[PDB]
This record gives C-alpha cells, sequence and structure tokens, in this order.
DNA sequence: GCACAACTGCG
DNA sequence: CGCAGTTGTGCTATGA
C-alpha cells in the first residue's frame, strides 16, 4: 500500500482545538491562489500557478505532487492562500463577535465593566470558559458608557479613574453578515429621541479586537496562543488542496470541478472586483457593495443554509454545498463517514433456518466462502497446508486468491505466470478462503443489542443463503420471510480472539438485560417437544434406537 | 526515531524564540548547566577534557568488550594502534566517527596517565569555573593568564588573573610527558 | 439518544462507574458490583410469615428440651443439651436472624420475598445431596460451632472491594449486605441439619462453591455499561405496543425531561 | 435562621451576606409545616467534615468534580445549611445491595 | 505513579478482558513466528499453543491495569487466577 | 435524591408495562446519569451534549459543527478519553480489551 | 456492507476494542498522514525517500511523527482547517487525571 | 566541551526476537541506531557507556501488530562544537580557498581571509600549503582555531574557524 | 411537527 | 427587575 517512512509512530493523545492566525494561513501555504481559472494553460490541459497546483497537491494520478513527491495515495493535500482584499467575518463566529463586541468597549477595547463591579467579580470568578462569558456578556450588554470613574470598591463620596474612555456604547442588533449599532448620544441631555445608526465595519471591529487586553479576553472565553477574538474576523484564507475539493477528471478531455473549486472561484472573481475597486477610481458605494458581496461567498463557502434567506444557487438552481453541510450528521463525515463505515470483508444473502446446524454455527455459501479472504501468515505450522491452498488456487474450495511476499507485494494466483509454482517462505502472507470453523461477526439490522451481532463458526455450504440455527433467531430478531443477514471476517489472530473469547453465540446464551437466557427452544421444537413428552406417548424400540443415534453425544447405552 | 532526553519541557504552538548559541556561556537548551537524569535528580552537566573524555571511551569500551566475551562463553603511537584493535572488537566499524575520535584524542591528550587526570579535575574542579571553563582549561594549553583569558573569554572577571596563572603553572608541571 | 448518552461509560479497576471526565456515575455498578448474567430472583425466607413459623424454622434452644436439635439431626445432639457456652452462639445466630428479618422488611416494604441476586444457593445445596448421597436418615457430623462460624468465615471471603481502609472496607459490607442475609437465611444451624440433613464434607463444599461462584458473579473492570444499559432499555422500548400517558411516548417525556407533561397525578 | 411568615423585601435580603463569617438562613414558615426529610423517597444525609471528605476524595483517587453533585438550593442541602464545597453521604436502601452510600458536593 | 506490589487494590483474577486480549496477543505473536515456551503436543494453531501456554502458565506478558487517575497495577499473567 | 426514585419509579412503571422486565442496574444506570450532575439532565441535545465531555465525542450527536466551531473558538482539548473520540481518530478505544496495556517482562521471558 | 453507527454501539457493549479498530481501520479507511510537533496538523512535507521532513512556517525538521488515522478523518480535519479551525493532534499529554 | 548526556532512544522489536536473547538484541540494536550517530541537537554520539548496565525497561505489545516497543534509557560521550569555542585540531585538506581542520569526529574550515595577511597560499607546493614569513601550514600540521560559526547538515556538523585573533593558528 | 432556548417587552 | 409572550432553532429508526 503506503510505503515505509523513517517518522516516529505514535498516536493523538490529545486535540488542542484553536483559531488560524493569518499569519499562520500564510506561513503553512505552499501556494497562493492568485486566478478563479482552475487549470488549462490557457486551454492546455495541465494545472494553472494560480488555482489547484500553483505548489497545492496534485491531480493527473500519474504527474506526482509539486511540493513533496510521492503522489495520490500517499499526498495529504498541501494547503493554499488567498490574501483577501477586506477583513470579513466567520459566518459561524458572527453571532459570538457580536457578544464579544457587546462586552467590550467600542472605542479603547477594554471590557464594559471589571474587578470594581461585585457582580462582575462574581461572573469573573467563574472557572468554566464559557459559562463565565456567558455570565459577562448578560452583566455587560446593560453597560453603554466606557467608565472613565467608577465609585471607590469602598465609599461612593470618593471615585477612582479605573479605566480610560467615556464614550456611549452602541445598540448592536445583527443585519444578516452587516452588525448595526445605534448609539444612545446626548444633546442637552435628551437624545435619544433619534438615535445615530451605522454600520460597523469588519476592520473597526477587527481594530477594537485587536486593542482587547489578554486578561480581558483571557476573562472571555478566549487564548492568547490559540484563539484571539481578532482570529473570528478573516484576513488571510486558506485554501483547501484538490483532496478535499477533487476534480472529477472524466475521460481525458473533460474536467468536471467540485462545488468547492466552484465557491472559491467565486470568492476570489469577487476579491478581484474588490482589489482592483478599491485600488483604484473608488467610487465609495460600489466599493461596500463588492465588499459585501465578497463576506457573502466566504459566508457561503462555509455555511450556505443560513437564516437571511438567499441559497447561493450553484448556477443549475441546485444550491452550492457548504463546507458546514458535508460534516452534518446521519451521513457526512462525522456521523456516517467517521462513526459509521463502509467496509471490506464484508458479505449479505438471505437468510434460511437450519435444524441441523449447532447454535454457535452459520452456514455460508461457498460463492461467498471463495470471495471472502482471510491473511495468514506462513509458519512452520501451517506452510504445507497454505502451499496446498494456494496450489489448489481462488476457484476450488479450499484455496486462496492472493499470496503477500516480505516485499509486501500481491500476488494474484487469479492470473500470475507463477501461481502454479510459487515456494512459499516463512512470514509471507496466503490470503486464504474463508474455511469452515473460522470465526465470524454475524448480523441483523436494526441492532439495539449486544447480541444483534454475535460471533459464528463457518460452514461452507452449497446454494446462496446463510443459514443459521432457529434457537439463535430470538436474538437477532430474524425471521426467513426474505430477511438479509450481514457477515464480517476478522483479519487479525488478534481479533478472531476478540470474537470467540467474548462475541461467542454460546457465550451470549444468558442476557443481563433481564437477568435470563435470549435463546430458547422455538417453533416446530416447541410444539414437538410438548407432543412427545405427554404420558400417552410411547415409542417402539425401531425408532427409539434412531432418536438415540441421532443425539451425537450418546453413551451409547 | 531519533534520541530524547531527561529535559520534559513541552513548547506547545510557540515555535522559537530559539537563542543565538554561543561560549558566551549559552549552550544550548540540552547543554544547560543544571539538568536531570534515569535517576531523576537534578546534576550538574558533564563536560569532558580531552584525556578525560579518552579515557572515558576507554574505560566503557573495555566493560563493553568483557561482557561481549563473557556472553561469548554459553606509548602514543604505541596506544594509538591499541585503540584501533578495541574499536575493532567493540565498535561496528561503520563508526568512523568513534575512530576519528579516538586518534585526535590519543595525539591531543594533555594528561596520559588517570592518576594525573583525577589530580587535573581536583585542581580545577576546586575554581568555581562553570563545566566548560574546567573541560576548555584541562583540554587548551596556555601559558599567560591572558592566552587562557582570550581563548576561554568566558573567564574575563570570573578569576584573578594571577590565581588563574598559579593554576596554568599546576596544569603544566602535570602535564604528562611522551 | 440513550447510548450517545452513555457510551462513555465504564466499569474501572476499583469498581467504580465512569465516563470520559472520571466523574464517578455510581460507587459499586449496580449498587453491588454484580454482572447482570450471574443473577437469578432467588427467595430471602427470614422475610416473610408468622414469627411462630420463623421459630419453628431458624431456632436452636439447647437450653430448652423440646427446642434442641434432636440426637437423631447430629451425633453430638445428646451432649449438647444444655451447652450454655454453645446456647451463646446459637443466641447470637437467632438474634442476628431476627435482626436481618427486619432490615429485609425495612428494604422490601411490601413484604416481596423473591429478588433477583447472584449464586443460587438453593441449586448449591441440590447438588451437594446427589453429589454426597445425603442419607435423609443418618445423623450429621456436624459441630454447631463447625456450622455457625464456617458460615462467619466465609461471609468474610465474599469480596467484591479489596482497598485497605475504612471508606472502602464499609462500601465492601455494605455492597454485600443483602446476599448474607440470604446467606445466612439459608444456613441458619437449624435448616443445614433438618432440613439439609448435610454432612461436613457436604458443607464445606456447599461453602466452598458459594465462594467461588460469588467470585465469579462480580463486574469485570473494561464492562461497557454505559452502552450495556442503553441498549437494554432502548431494546425492549422497541417493542411497545385512570388513564395516564404511556409507553413510548411517557418514555419520551421522561428523557425529554418534558416540563409540560401530559397525565400529571398526585397520589394522596 | 429567619423563619419569615409571608415574604422579605429584597431591601432586608440584601443584609443577609453584610455580616461574615456569620451566615444567616431564610425559611417560608409554609414550606417548613411539612418537615420534607421524614418523607419516603428522601435518603439520609450525612454531613462530612474537611477531614472525612478529604479522605473521602483521597480514598476515591477524586478531584471535587468528579463527584456527584447536590444543588446549594437542594431541599435537603437548606435542612442541613449545606455551603458550597461541603459534601453529603447519602444512605439509600437498595434492592441489590440492601445498602448503598452515595456522596454528594455541595454547589 | 505505578502502584508498589505490596499495595495493589484491583482483582487478583484476570478479567474476561484480559484472557481474550492476552490470547489473542500470544496468538498473533505465536503467528508472527515469535518463540513458544510451551511444548506443543502437536499443536498448529496459534490460539491452541497460547491457550495451552496461558494453563501452563508460561506466558511472559504484564497487564498494566490502569486506574481512572492515571496510576497503575502491574500484574503478570503468572499471579492472575483464571476461574474463567 | 428523591427525585432520582420518582425517576428511576417512572422509568420502571414504563417497562414494567409493557410486561417486559429490564435488571434494575441499567434504569438505575441512566437515572443515576441524568441525576449526578446536580438535577435533572435531559437526554437530549441540550442535556448530555452539555457536559464537559470531549468536544470530538459531543459533535457525534446533535450540533456537529456548531460544536467544533466553538472547539477552536475558545480553545478547547480533547482528553481523548471518549470512545467516540478513538472511533474518529481510529485508535484502539479504552474499552474492555483496550482498558489495560500489555507488556513483556524479560525476566520472566527469560525464566521459561 | 455497513458498519454503521448501531454496529459500533453493540462492538463497544462487546468490549471488542481491537475487532472495532480493526473494522473502523484496516478494512476500510486506514491511511498513514504526517504531523508536526509544534503545531499539530498535517503541514508535513513528507519526502520520505530522501527522508526529508518539514514543516515550514514551524521551521521543523526534528519533530515529526507519523500517525494512523482514517482517512475520513484526514479530511474532517481539512475540511475544518478549510474553515479557519485548527484541530491540532499532539502524540503527548499535558492536562493529567 | 565533549559532553556525557543521559539519552533515551524507542525500539520497537518484532515478534521473533520475544526469545531469551531478547535484551542482547536491544541493546546490540540500540548500539546500531545510536552509535556515530549525529543530531543538531546533542551533536556527535559517539560511545554508548555502560553496556552492562543499559535500562531496557518493559516493552508495551503495540495494539494491531505484535512489536513491542521499549524505551532504552541511556548514557554517551557526545561532541556537539560551539560558536567561540577554540580548538586544537589538524590540517586535511588545503587549497586556494583555506585548510580545513580535522577536530575530533567532525571538520572545521578555515577561509583564505579568516588567516593574517602574512600567510598566503603557495600554489606550487608538494603538498599544497600556506606560507607566513614565520610559519608553514600544509597537511599534518597542528593547527588552534576559534569556531566562527556551525552548519547542523546532515549526519554531521562542520564550521568556519579563525586563525586571526591572538593565540591562535599554527602550534 | 414538536419541544425547548434563547431572546424581548410591558406591569 | 420579573415573568408572560414571542421569535428562533434543531432534530425527526435501519440496511438495499
Ligand atoms: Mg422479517
Ligand atoms: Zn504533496
Ligand atoms: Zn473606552
Ligand atoms: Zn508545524
Amino acid at each position: 500500500g503506503q510505503q515505509y517512512s523513517s517518522a516516529p509512530l505514535r498516536t493523538v493523545k490529545e486535540v488542542q482545538f484553536g483559531l488560524f492566525s493569518p499569519e499562520e494561513v500564510r506561513a503553512i501555504s505552499v501556494a497562493k491562489i492568485r486566478f478563479p481559472e482552475t487549470m488549462d494553460e490557457t486551454q492546455t490541459r495541465a494545472k494553472i500557478g494560480g488555482l489547484n497546483d500553483p505548489r497545492l497537491g496534485s491531480i493527473d494520478r500519474n504527474l506526482k505532487c509539486q511540493t513533496c513527491q510521492e503522489g495520490m495515495n500517499e499526498c495529504p493535500g498541501h494547503f493554499g492562500h488567498i490574501d483577501l482584499a477586506k477583513p470579513v467575518f466567520h459566518v459561524g463566529f458572527i453571532a459570538k463577535i457580536k457578544k464579544v463586541c457587546e462586552c467590550v468597549c467600542m472605542h479603547c477595547g477594554k471590557l464594559l465593566l471589571d474587578e470594581h463591579n461585585e457582580l462582575m467579580r462574581q461572573a469573573l470568578a467563574i472557572k468554566d470558559s464559557k459559562k463565565r462569558f456567558a455570565a459577562i456578556w448578560t452583566l455587560c450588554k446593560t453597560k453603554m458608557v466606557c467608565e472613565t470613574d467608577v465609585p471607590s470598591e469602598d465609599d461612593p463620596t470618593q471615585l477612582v479613574s479605573r479605566g480610560g474612555c467615556g464614550n456611549t456604547q452602541p445598540t448592536i442588533r445583527k443585519d444578516g453578515l452587516k452588525l448595526v449599532g445605534s448609539w444612545k448620544k446626548d444633546r442637552a441631555t435628551g437624545d435619544a429621541d433619534e438615535p445615530e445608526l451605522r454600520v460597523l465595519s469588519t476592520e473597526e471591529i477587527l481594530n477594537i479586537f485587536k486593542h482587547i487586553s489578554v486578561k480581558d479576553f483571557t476573562s472571555l472565553g478566549f487564548n492568547e496562543v490559540f484563539s484571539r477574538p481578532e482570529w473570528m474576523i478573516l484576513t488571510c484564507l486558506p485554501v483547501p488542496p484538490p483532496p478535499v475539493r477533487p476534480s472529477i477528471s472524466f475521460n481525458e478531455s473533460q474536467r468536471g470541478e467540485d462545488d468547492l473549486t466552484f465557491k472559491l472561484a467565486d470568492i476570489l472573481k469577487a476579491n478581484i472586483s474588490l482589489e482592483t475597486l478599491e485600488h483604484n477610481g473608488a467610487p465609495h458605494h460600489a466599493i461596500e457593495e463588492a465588499e459585501s458581496l465578497l463576506q457573502f461567498h466566504v459566508a457561503t463557502y462555509m455555511d450556505n443554509d443560513i437564516a437571511g434567506q438567499p441559497q447561493a444557487l450553484q448556477k443549475s438552481g441546485r444550491p452550492v454545498k457548504s463546507i458546514r453541510a458535508r460534516l452534518k450528521g446521519k451521513e457526512g463525515r462525522i456521523r456516517g463517514n467517521l462513526m459509521g463505515k463502509r467496509v471490506d470483508f464484508s458479505a449479505r444473502t438471505v437468510i434460511s433456518g437450519d435444524p441441523n446446524l449447532e447454535l454457535d454455527q452459520v452456514g455460508v455459501p461457498k460463492s461467498i466462502a471463495k470471495t471472502l479472504t482471510y491473511p495468514e501468515v506462513v509458519t512452520p505450522y501451517n506452510i504445507d497446508r497454505l502451499t496446498q491452498l494456494v496450489r489448489n488456487g481462488p476457484n476450488e474450495h479450499p484455496g486462496a486468491k492472493y499470496v503477500i511476499r516480505d516485499s509486501g507485494d500481491r500476488i494474484d494466483l487469479r492470473y500470475s505466470k507463477r501461481a502454479g509454482d510459487i515456494q512459499l517462505q516463512y512470514g509471507w502472507k496466503v490470503e486464504r478462503h474463508i474455511m469452515d470453523n473460522d470465526p465470524v461477526l454475524f448480523n441483523r439490522q436494526p441492532s439495539l443489542h449486544k447480541m444483534s451481532m454475535m460471533a459464528h463458526r463457518v460452514k461452507v455450504i452449497p446454494y446462496s443463503t446463510f443459514r443459521l440455527n432457529l434457537s439463535v433467531t430470538s436474538p437477532y430478531n430474524a425471521d426467513f420471510d426474505g430477511d438479509e443477514m450481514n457477515l464480517h471476517v476478522p483479519q487479525s489472530e488478534e481479533t478472531r480472539a476478540e470474537l470467540s473469547q467474548l462475541c461467542a453465540v454460546p457465550l451470549q446464551i444468558v442476557s443481563p438485560q433481564s437477568n435470563k437466557p435470549c435463546m430458547g427452544i422455538v417453533q416446530d421444537t416447541l410444539c414437538g417437544i410438548r407432543k412427545l413428552t405427554l404420558r400417552d406417548t410411547f415409542i417402539e424400540l425401531d425408532q427409539v434406537l434412531n432418536m438415540l443415534y441421532w443425539v451425537p453425544d450418546w453413551d451409547g447405552v | 526515531v531519533s534520541t530524547s532526553t531527561f529535559q520534559t519541557r513541552r513548547r506547545r504552538l510557540k515555535k522559537v524564540e530559539e537563542e543565538e548559541n554561543a561560549a558566551t556561556l549559552q549552550l544550548g537548551q540540552e547543554f544547560q548547566l543544571k539538568q536531570i537524569n534515569h535517576q531523576g535528580e537534578e546534576e550538574e552537566l558533564i563536560a569532558l577534557n580531552l584525556s578525560e573524555a579518552r579515557l572515558v571511551i576507554k574505560e566503557a569500551l573495555v566493560e563493553r568488550r568483557r561482557a561481549f566475551k563473557r556472553s561469548q562463553k554459553k606509548t602514543r603511537e604505541k596506544e594509538l594502534e591499541s585503540i584501533d584493535v578495541l574499536l575493532e572488537q567493540t565498535t561496528g566499524g561503520n563508526n568512523k566517527d568513534l575512530k576519528n575520535t579516538m586518534q585526535y584524542l590519543t595525539n591531543f591528550s594533555r594528561f596520559r596517565d588517570q592518576e594525573t587526570v583525577g589530580a587535573v579535575i581536583q585542581l580545577l574542579k576546586s575554581t568555581g569555573l562553570h563545566p566548560f571553563e574546567v573541560a576548555q582549561l584541562g583540554s587548551l594549553a596556555c601559558d599567560t593568564a591572558d592566552e587562557a583569558k582570550t581563548l576561554i573569554p568566558s573567564l574575563n572577571n570570573k578569576i584573578s588573573d594571577d590565581e588563574l596563572e598559579r593554576i596554568l603553572k599546576e596544569l603544566s608541571n602535570l602535564e604528562t610527558l611522551y | 439518544r440513550l447510548v450517545k448518552a452513555l457510551e462513555d461509560i465504564m466499569v474501572h479497576y476499583d469498581n467504580t462507574t465512569r465516563n470520559s471526565l472520571g466523574n464517578v456515575i455510581q460507587f459499586i455498578y449496580g449498587e453491588d458490583g454484580m454482572d447482570a448474567a450471574h443473577i437469578e430472583k432467588q427467595s430471602l425466607d427470614t422475610i416473610g410469615g408468622s414469627d411462630a413459623a420463623f421459630e419453628k424454622r431458624y431456632r436452636v434452644d439447647l437450653l430448652n428440651t423440646d427446642h434442641t436439635l434432636d440426637p437423631s439431626l447430629l451425633e453430638s445432639g445428646s451432649e449438647i443439651l444444655g451447652d450454655l457456652k454453645l446456647q451463646v452462639l446459637l443466641d447470637e445466630e437467632y438474634k442476628q436472624l431476627v435482626k436481618d428479618r427486619k432490615f429485609l422488611r425495612e428494604v422490601f416494604v411490601d413484604g416481596e420475598a423473591n429478588w433477583p441476586l447472584p449464586v443460587n444457593i438453593r441449586r448449591i445445596i441440590q447438588n451437594a445431596q446427589q453429589t454426597f448421597h445425603i442419607d435423609h436418615t443418618k445423623p450429621s457430623d456436624l459441630t454447631i460451632k463447625d456450622i455457625v462460624l464456617g458460615v462467619k468465615d466465609l461471609q468474610e471471603n465474599l469480596l467484591v472491594l479489596r482497598g485497605k481502609n475504612e471508606i472502602i472496607q464499609n462500601a465492601q459490607r455494605d455492597a454485600v449486605t443483602l446476599f448474607c442475609c440470604l446467606l445466612r437465611s439459608r444456613l441458619a444451624t437449624r435448616r443445614v441439619l433438618q432440613e439439609y440433613r448435610l454432612t461436613k464434607q457436604a458443607f464445606d463444599w456447599v461453602l466452598s462453591n458459594i465462594e467461588a461462584q460469588f467470585l465469579r458473579s462480580v463486574v469485570h473492570p473494561g464492562e461497557m455499561v454505559g452502552v450495556l444499559a442503553a441498549q437494554s432499555i432502548g431494546e425492549p422500548a422497541t417493542q411497545m405496543t385512570k388513564k395516564v400517558t404511556s409507553g413510548v411516548p411517557r418514555l419520551k417525556e421522561i428523557l425529554n425531561v418534558a416540563k409540560n407533561m401530559k397525565t400529571p397525578s398526585l397520589t394522596v | 435562621i429567619f423563619v419569615y411568615q409571608n415574604n422579605i423585601t429584597p431591601s432586608a435580603m440584601k443584609l443577609v451576606p453584610s455580616i461574615p463569617p456569620a451566615t444567616i438562613e431564610t425559611f417560608n414558615e409554609a414550606a417548613l409545616v411539612v418537615n420534607i426529610t421524614h418523607h419516603e423517597l428522601v435518603p439520609k444525609h450525612i454531613r462530612l467534615s474537611s477531614d472525612e471528605k478529604r479522605e473521602l476524595l483521597k480514598r476515591y483517587r477524586l478531584k471535587e468534580s468528579q463527584l456527584p453533585r447536590i444543588q446549594r438550593a437542594d431541599p435537603v442541602a437548606l435542612y442541613l445549611g449545606l455551603k458550597r464545597g461541603e459534601v453529603v453521604k447519602i444512605i439509600r436502601k437498595s434492592e441489590t445491595s440492601g445498602r448503598y452510600a452515595s456522596y454528594r458536593i455541595c454547589m | 505513579k505505578a502502584i508498589p506490589k505490596d499495595q495493589r487494590a484491583t482483582t487478583p483474577y484476570m478479567t474476561k478482558y484480559e484472557r481474550a486480549r492476552i490470547l489473542g496477543t500470544r496468538a498473533l505473536q505465536i503467528s508472527m513466528n515469535a518463540p513458544v515456551f510451551v511444548d506443543l503436543e502437536g499443536e498448529t494453531d496459534p490460539l491452541r499453543i497460547a491457550m495451552k501456554e496461558l494453563a501452563e502458565k508460561k506466558i511472559p506478558l504484564v497487564i498494566r491495569r490502569y486506574l481512572p487517575d492515571g496510576s497503575f497495577e502491574d500484574w503478570s499473567v503468572e499471579e492472575l487466577i483464571v476461574d474463567l | 435524591e428523591a427525585g432520582r426514585a420518582a425517576l428511576y419509579k417512572e422509568v420502571y412503571n414504563v417497562i414494567a408495562s409493557d410486561g417486559s422486565y429490564v435488571n434494575y442496574r441499567h434504569m438505575a444506570l441512566l437515572v443515576d446519569v441524568m441525576t449526578t450532575q446536580g438535577g435533572l439532565t435531559s437526554v437530549t441535545r441540550h442535556g448530555f451534549n452539555r457536559s464537559n465531555t470531549g468536544a470530538l465525542m459531543r459533535c457525534s450527536f446533535e450540533e456537529t459543527v456548531e460544536i467544533l466551531f466553538e472547539a477552536g473558538a475558545s480553545a478547547e482539548l480533547d482528553d481523548c478519553r471518549g470512545v467516540s473520540e478513538n472511533v474518529i481518530l481510529g485508535q484502539m478505544a479504552p474499552i474492555g480489551t483496550g482498558a489495560f496495556d500489555v507488556m513483556i517482562d524479560e525476566e520472566s521471558l527469560v525464566k521459561y | 456492507l455497513r458498519f454503521g453507527e448501531m454496529e459500533r454501539d453493540c462492538m463497544i457493549a462487546h468490549g471488542a476494542a481491537s475487532f472495532l479498530k480493526e473494522r473502523l481501520m484496516e478494512a476500510s479507511d486506514a491511511f498513514r498522514v504526517h504531523i508536526c510537533g509544534i503545531c499539530g496538523l498535517m503541514t508535513v512535507i513528507a519526502k520520505l525517500n530522501h527522508n526529508q521532513f518539514e514543516c515550514k512556517g514551524c521551521d521543523n525538521k526534528i519533530d515529526i511523527y507519523q500517525i494512523h488515522i482514517p482517512y475520513a478523518a484526514k479530511l474532517l480535519f481539512q475540511e475544518l482547517m478549510a474553515m479557519n479551525i485548527t484541530p491540532r493532534l499532539y502524540t503527548d499529554r499535558s492536562r493529567d487525571f | 566541551m565533549f559532553f556525557i548526556k543521559d539519552l533515551s532512544l524507542n525500539i520497537t522489536l518484532h515478534p521473533s526476537f520475544f526469545g531469551p536473547r531478547m535484551k542482547q538484541y536491544l541493546k546490540t540494536k540500540l548500539l546500531e541506531e545510536v552509535e556515530g550517530s549525529c543530531t543538531g541537537k546533542f551533536g556527535y554520539i559517539l560511545c554508548v557507556l555502560d553496556y552492562d548496565n543499559i535500562d531496557i525497561q518493559r516493552g508495551r505489545i503495540l495494539p494491531t501488530d505484535g512489536s513491542a516497543e521499549f524505551n532504552v534509557k541511556y548514557r554517551a560521550v557526545v561532541f556537539k562544537p560551539f560558536k567561540g569555542e577554540v580548538v586544537d585540531g589538524t590540517v586535511v585538506s588545503c587549497s586556494q580557498h583555506g585548510f580545513e581542520v580535522q577536530v575530533g569526529p567532525m571538520k572545521v574550515f578555515v577561509t583564505k581571509h579568516l588567516m593574517p595577511q602574512d600567510l598566503t597560499f603557495n600554489a606550487g607546493s608538494n603538498p599544497p600549503s600556506y606560507q607566513s614569513s614565520e610559519d608553514v601550514i600544509t597537511i599534518k600540521s597542528r593547527i588552534r582555531v576559534k569556531i566562527e560559526g556551525c552548519i547542523s547538515q546532515v549526519s554531521s556538523i562542520h564550521a568556519i574557524g579563525s586563525i586571526k585573533e591572538d593565540y591562535l593558528g599554527a602550534i
């Protein structure tokens, strides 16, 4: 598969969540990410030094990456950056940005309240990052003037000049992507009566956040190393590399760019409108116009499914798939790709009940047995047997599909000009057929039980169905009305141990759910066990003998 | 996989302010005067002067050769050829570094005999100088207190010009003759 | 929601029940520290019936002629009549059984006798009999001391928590409390001899099994009781088909911590 | 302890923390008619000394957070005049153990 | 921090989980051509070879039983009882 | 404490109604879990998903992105003590089989 | 086939830690990324041939580790970075408990 | 100079080695990896001290494969050069650009310019040399050099040195 | 199609 | 300053 790397192999012990500082975004970035045009060196098929591989990851499958070498299955993407023309909010933090504004003075960047207020020091005391901010906010949202002189911690006769600035504070209410405040004012003490109404610029808010004291934002949710409030407002944009937004290159001459590759081009275009718009003869209205648009493009790229309607619909009516939407539950990254997964070494078929199978076994069709494989390692113990299975080929029942050398290289017994003469060396792996008596995980969805997934013994059988013992129907919730079930094959000698030693059907016999057995004798057997056990019921020797023989443990008495 | 040390510090995200290292007695993080060991105790940094150095490797490779044969049960130019033998016995050969090191050490050792090395260490270690200076004084041969204070500029006001000279005088007397 | 709410809960190497925070949910899993599979609904015989029939069943009085154990029961019976030192032991024995009764009656207020507990004591004696071909005629070789004390000594070895300190030692005592009530119920001097008719050999075996069978019964540190419990409540909720909101929707109300519940009654 | 008939004005309510280390308690006479602690479902709550608490945390290799919490306003916590940080031992009868000891740290 | 041998508290018996991972570990190791500390009495399945090893208590592994607080008690496959 | 009692009673009465029997311990755990925190913690997106548990763990139910957003916002640190985190990380979880570590002791490896 | 969320649950219930990792990694997603020891991000330029390992931005050429995570996680991570969030992966701890 | 540092390397043994000469193999594998090694952190790792007493520690068996990782705690003689360190060495190479001096395991180079003006290169010399009014520096020539700066390169450290100041140069 | 959680305004 | 009243917001079984 992937190649040897000298790098010390460890495990992720902690995950330290933080925020990107434009500085980092710049540093880590292998390219910027200047032109919306994907590739085609002016129609000439190969990537452009502008978007996707301006030193980023790679396309072509052949033709390795421009930063590391390795290529495709090895190379995780290499990050990019676009230097935004004007600071823009992060669609997500937009509410917290408002709440931070509501906490601090919009002029000197000092907390509206401090250690001088008792209900404030009470909140400043709260141990929890989130609960603390929540309490601070509730007290600070009420303060509409940055105090110059507060009454002393003893008398209201003498006043202490706690902090600078006297300025009146706005009443910030959001106007979707825009934060617009309404200041009280004064005018012969009266005003308001008719206040002052202006939108607060991303840049102004950013400048207030930059001036927020380490200790002040530290009292708020924030961290001086990983999450400074100023980092909620975006200046430098990380450009995710091809693997995040794959170019589905169907046939030779035909692209097929991902949704994100499109939305980025849109952010890029909108940024270049604004870039030149302001530098040149800035008609100052089309300036805040091209801005609101860039703010929209960066908003909908991260979240398209926002309150204030506009679905940023791809020219097809179909709305653009936001990154937020990608990770969003039951299907999509977290819920459906990580917590749940599609798996190799799995099988499914119709289940039919068998009276001649021991409780703990499962009838696996010959086809399924010949498809699914187990990686056995050439050991003096097996060696000879494995050579016979290799020799036998992938088409017989006991046989093998592949042989894996020391040189981690796969031999396809199915084709290999050597499948006949192939001398196995110890330590090689032989991916052989699911043979009788292997542990396997048998399963029936839904799966509300420890017992809805049990470990069975293989028994390779003819005919296309999975055959299971009737008594084990009850814990799966199976019936033979046309139900299908799943089979998972363990790959490790250690994993086989897990199933055998913990998940086995004989073990699962007495359920802790009810402190009573979960399987019993059922149907034909249950009806017949009464029918046989009545006093009126007697058996002649002829049948008594056959009935005795039939019990495999019979003592011959 | 590389090698790690007792120095357990955790610079989280905070890359740099990686100090320039000079004999302004500012050795690396790794080479701090105050440091730990496998036993978990604090211990003063170990610095060797050649010969005090040459004898360590000598000893270690000898006790190693003891075990290489224990488990296998069930005059300057003249010492040079003798050392090249011990290296062929206990070292991987691929370690051409230790060979060059031993040849250098053999020819550049100020004090041959151990008795002498022990006595050098007593003389210099009483001074209260930093281990890198107690090292440099034993390895570098000086006459003027100025010769010393120039090459080991870390001294300067640390020692008396006369007192440093008294040391240098006793060091030349100990100097094992070839 | 049930699984997602509990997933991270397991039994740690200190018989404690914690989550990813290591925040204690239960001090000892299911108040007793036993694996649910190793439980069987057993009868606490001490609990009910007349105080008169209780006395008949449990009381031994070597000082009274009509209330001693007949020398038909044990060999020692003839030489036991009047042993004041022994009547002291049978007095603790009886005064403890009397104590146990007042406790069970405090715990199970309705007088419910049948409770699910570990170690099927009924079956052990059953097997002791078939195993040692117990003669319900010839007198036992057991001593009053053999019984009384061997049972004392057994309880001491019925370990759930292990720690050497009052905090832990007292949690051991508590977690075990109810089982030993049943153990004392089934292993009273009169009961062991009259009913069971055990020999010393048979009795020692009964005890040895109870000990190791109990030990088997305890939870395994590593046991993923978060999901185990969540699945065990959730699963039967699937098989779900005065007039108060019941079943699936009431369960929905309970888990949701429904403020505006549908059928709120007060039973005065 | 102050057993007020109908109500206390927010005027007087602010005078309760004014005189520490002395602590004042307010109780509506109407709540006190019935002793909540006597109820079927209400088990034994036991105040633990600084040393008693210290040992519990030592013995279970605990941090105060890890412990199950009783709110400051918990009827039984008010009954015993629980202060934040103070731990209670809860002795409930068990349908599995007979007797079960739980512990609650204050809020 | 590491609980000393004379202060261990955990079950002197082997957990259902311990035994399963112990057996799986030797089985994996045995299969990976590791050295076998028992007489293979014609045995050929690493699990059976491992079970035989565990039975003769000739498995050379140690269980680091971690406690909620982080500290641990090291127990040996030799010293652990197998009532299972 | 009386709320826990009434909560179990109510929970038990739902299961027992359908005839069905669930061993005490199970329903007791659910109840004990909803109880511990201090009051009644709802088995909902704004109840158990509130607690100080891992952000990668909580994101795996209900407010998925929003949780992860607020993670980086107030620089949360994942313990990776939770099952879910290990599942996301592809690590062997500290569950049953993974609740302890296994080591070869050279002393005993030379004894045999 | 699908080793769905629900199947993970019973597998945990079972205490089958290893069979779960095997299902979730080896029999699916399993992938190898290089991480920086300073900022725990997949920033590393793994020229694993000349053994060159670098995280420019961190100036690191020393503190690099290799981790095995599901490719869907590498993705989820790059996906979060694309959204200005840093999911820093660290191979040692600090907190305790 | 020449330090002694208490280091530790993590070695992952394959199961095939979980035999009796295990400690034996681990000790030898440490020496393979560790000796002759060169990091910019610790410099040249030259000799592993106290082979008899190497602390093996227990090795945790790795999750999905059978190999077990051990942290092999040790102590060794190390040479890490410093800028401003004065070293006595022997000349090796010598050209129009300067001369490269052998100091232990490492090579210090003195630029034509980092020498006095009186010392000038002799092209027409067998072997090549630098000639002062008084001194001659060719090959075997023992020298004293002030290390001006170090460059941590691959599995070696190199340096640029001075023989211009007082008490430096030919010895 | 609910069930709650923020938020907001009049007594 | 409090509580009624609203506006707001996220979820809605499991495999083909
Ligand atoms: Mg059906
Ligand atoms: Zn690349
Ligand atoms: Zn201000
Ligand atoms: Zn980095």
